[PDB]
RNA sequence: UAUGUUAAGUGGAAAAGGAUGUGGCGUUGCCCAGACAACUAGGAUGUUGGCUUAGAAGCAGCCAUCAUUUAAAGAGUGCGU
RNA sequence: UUGGCACCUCGAUGUCGGCUCAUCGCAUCCUGGGGCUGUAGUCGGUCCCAAGGGUUGGGCUGUUCGCCCAUUAAAGCGGUACGCGAGCUGGGUUCAGAACGUCGUGAGACAGUUCGGUCCCUAUCCGUCGUGGGCGUAGGAAAUUUGAGAGGAGCUGUCCUU
RNA sequence: GGGAUAAGUGCUGAAAGCAUCUAAGCAUGAAGCCCCCCUCAAGAUGAGAUUUCCCAACUUCGGUUAUAAGAUCCCUCAAAG
């Protein structure tokens, strides 16, 4: 596991307590707890963490790579941050809050609500472009997912919820 | 989707991968997506 | 409570005197029809003259049944005789001079052509 | 909530506000008393048992279900109430509105409430295929000898016996029957009288319950 | 008991075919001058030059397919009509 | 399905249609959910998941089948002794009568037509649908009950608005 | 209207420093599955629960009478047969 092993963590400014099996990173932006793959060690030097599988046996292989982004992803998503941008396209689409939940108009005869979670922020610019922000990676691509499944792109003329900068496959259907 | 007998690659950007124990082929032409091998 | 085979008296001008019912229209099973219903039909009499001749598959909308129709008050209609006026796939009759009397449930169902020809609405 | 155990009078027709025939039916309520307060720490779940009518009180020598009997007595004097002829307990109500000893009124109920109602349907007797079931009969001419029978009761060799629930002839009648969402007509406190919109199943004098619609 | 294999309830019915499932044995060529990876570093020139074809210059088809700005460059690997 | 074989049954296992009553499979006719589309929308096409319910009435034929007339959201395909005659019919088919064509010298014959032509049985057992008695449920009773389990329902059209 | 799913759609993510719905992990998703609704049900021999009623006097030791509470026989009937 080149990604587990070869690439070793690098915290920077953050608190990881590496509690048993239980690992808690808090920094700036709040505190994440997640269970890790047991059989797994763990090497922590002066703010540098180093994931060491047991057995190169194919599993153990597989769960040290695993273990070593997932661990990663909290400490570069408590330092930095988690963002996700989605553009609405089509005329007539708006998005606007309604206090910790965002609603859409989409053409549906219907307005869409989606109410915020912990740890989850949305916001919107221009009546358009939402976005949803938070420290948990595998948290704000579910909340993008569901806003964006709302009302996916159409090959025909691109309106819907897409992910911006995200390659929509245009057809040419004549009226 | 295509679900045949035989998955194999219609395009050389067609992937081969097993999901949940069936052999199936993703593409980025939706064509070319199959499931069952 | 017209059924497929029943005879009817036609109550217009349309050159049809007497219908037998082919089908009564509204859904599978559908077996009886009252007033503002709409059958399909045949003409087995007809005036010599007129649009309707004798043979022709028509369709006719159901005015004054003899079994006669319930009210929301608890009163009931009944009349004489079983008759039919043939419609234009509109709602709108052929004929231009409805006979006889008619019942007020037809003005629901937007036959308002028939309802407004008719010497009398009851 | 607010269920009562009434009697079925009759069944007769008012005139509504703008004037449309509204097939009713009587139902008389009167001394209905709660008896007891079934407890989830006690009986495992929450009820409260309701008597209607009114038995005489104990007599020796009693020949007939008209006088109670000494744990029918017990049973109603640990409320303070006489004996009942019909006790039933209702689980869609809310204990802790009710006391042991009150008296369901008839009132409980508001013209425009929507009930499900509960009774024994009629008796029938001994009946055939094509009545207790809706069975078509065979054709009574062209040589028939099949008029009222039941069809087959089964297949050939595979088989070779008749499936569970056949239908086939039988006692018809007086089953417990719920009819759901009808609605009070209007409530006769002096009369203790509930006017319940449609028809109710059951004999004459019978018995009915009425509680809230569960849906 | 010892040593291995299988993850499919295969064991406890089938086939042509299809498949980065998985273990064993041998051959073989790439290699710390540093392959294989997206290694987010450049991608173009006279030049579609010639048949240039609906005008079409990685697509309707004969390719003539010349050296490289260049650590590595194809009259364009290649998605396209 | 049409056959092959001749293994059970000739001291009898009634064969086609229809009626009555069903029951099961899913290779799904409709309705529910999807992927791909040479899917702009309404329309479609094809494949996948899904058996919960539903899945028409007539004319002609003994007909099954089929064609036609009108419907329908749809008028699904199969198994159950081509389900079901100790449940019904008896039009076809397969006795004895008669006739036509045809074959035979003839008696007669034809899976060629045509008219006619006895459908028995009081249910012992299992099974099934309803109803009672006995004992049990560690005293003898009256009533009110929980719900382990079991059965039932489960369909769908059109119009208005957006 | 809930719970879990099918086909499917995914998010995070390594096997394979890339990609990837899957291996670990987390979603979403059908008239179908379980519940919800109606009815029957403790012979549910696993025979359940609650409230109430009855409670002695011989024994020579009950293998005990006869009675309580409660039923019935028999009789008048129907909302039931
Ligand atoms: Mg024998």
């Amino acid at each position: 596991s080149r990604v587990g092993k070869k690439i070793i963590d690098i915290p920077s400014d953050v608190t990881v307590t590496f509690d048993g099996n239980h690992v808690t990173v808090k920094g700036p932006k709040g505190e994440l707890s997640r269970t890790l793959n047991e059989r797994m060690t763990f090497k922590q030097e002066e703010n540098t963490i180093e994931v060491v599988r047991p057995s190169d046996s194919k599993e153990d292989r597989t769960n040290h790579g695993t273990t070593r982004a997932l661990l990663n992803n909290m400490v570069q998503g408590v330092s930095q941050g988690y963002v996700k941008v989605l553009e609405l396209v089509g005329v007539g689409y708006r998005a606007q809050m309604q206090g910790k939940d965002l609603i859409l108009n989409v053409g549906y005869s219907h307005p869409v609500e989606i109410k915020a979670e912990e740890n989850i922020t949305f916001s919107v610019e221009k009546n358009t472009v939402v976005k949803v922000e938070g420290i948990s990676k595998e948290q704000v691509g579910a909340l993008a997912s569901n806003i964006r499944s709302v009302r996916p792109p159409e090959p025909y003329k691109g309106k819907g919820i897409r992910y911006q900068g995200e390659y929509v496959r245009r057809k040419e259907g004549k009226t | 989707m295509k679900v045949r007998p035989s998955v194999k690659p219609i395009c050389e950007k067609c992937k081969v991968i097993k999901r949940k124990g069936k052999v199936m082929v993703i593409c980025e032409n939706p064509k070319h997506k199959q499931r069952q091998g | 409570m017209i059924q497929q085979e029943t005879r009817l008296k036609v109550a217009d001008n349309s050159g049809a005197r007497e219908v037998l019912t082919i089908k009564v229209l509204g859904g599978s099973g559908r077996k009886t029809a009252n007033i503002g219903d709409v059958i399909v039909c045949t003409v087995k009499n007809a005036t010599p003259g007129g649009v309707v001749k004798k043979g022709d598959v028509v369709k006719a909308v159901i005015v004054r049944t003899k079994s006669g129709v319930r009210r929301n008050d608890g009163s009931y209609i009944k009349f004489d005789e079983n008759a039919c006026v043939i419609i234009r796939d509109d709602k709108g009759p052929r004929g231009t001079r409805i006979f006889g009397p008619v019942a007020r449930e037809l003005r629901e169902g937007n036959f308002m052509k028939i309802v407004s020809l008719a010497p009398e609405v009851l | 909530t607010k269920g009562i155990l009434g009697r079925k009078i009759g069944m007769t027709q008012v005139f509504g506000e703008n004037g449309e025939l509204i097939p009713v039916t009587v139902v008389e309520a009167k001394e209905n008393v709660v008896l007891q307060k079934k407890t989830v720490e006690v009986d495992g779940y929450n009820a409260i048992q309701v008597g209607f009518e009114d038995k005489k009180a104990y007599k020796k020598d009693a020949k007939s279900n008209k006088y109670a009997n000494k744990p029918a007595e017990g049973h109603a004097k640990k409320a303070d109430a006489a004996p009942k002829r019909f006790i039933r307990e209702f689980r869609n109500v809310d204990v802790d509105a009710y006391e042991v000893g009150q008296e369901v009124s008839v009132d409980t109920f508001v013209a425009g409430d929507v009930i499900d109602v509960t009774g024994v349907s009629k008796g029938k007797g001994f009946q055939g295929a094509i009545k207790r079931h809706g069975q078509s009969r065979g054709p009574m001419s062209h040589g028939s000898h099949f008029h009222r029978a039941p069809g087959s009761v089964g297949m050939a060799s595979d088989a070779s016996r008749v499936f569970k629930g056949q239908k086939m002839p039988g006692r018809m009648g007086g089953n417990t029957v719920t009819v759901q969402n009808l609605e009070v007509v209007q409530v006769d406190t002096e009369n203790k009288v509930i006017l319940v919109k449609g028809n109710v199943p059951g004999p004459k004098k019978g018995l009915v319950e009425i509680r809230t619609s569960i849906k």
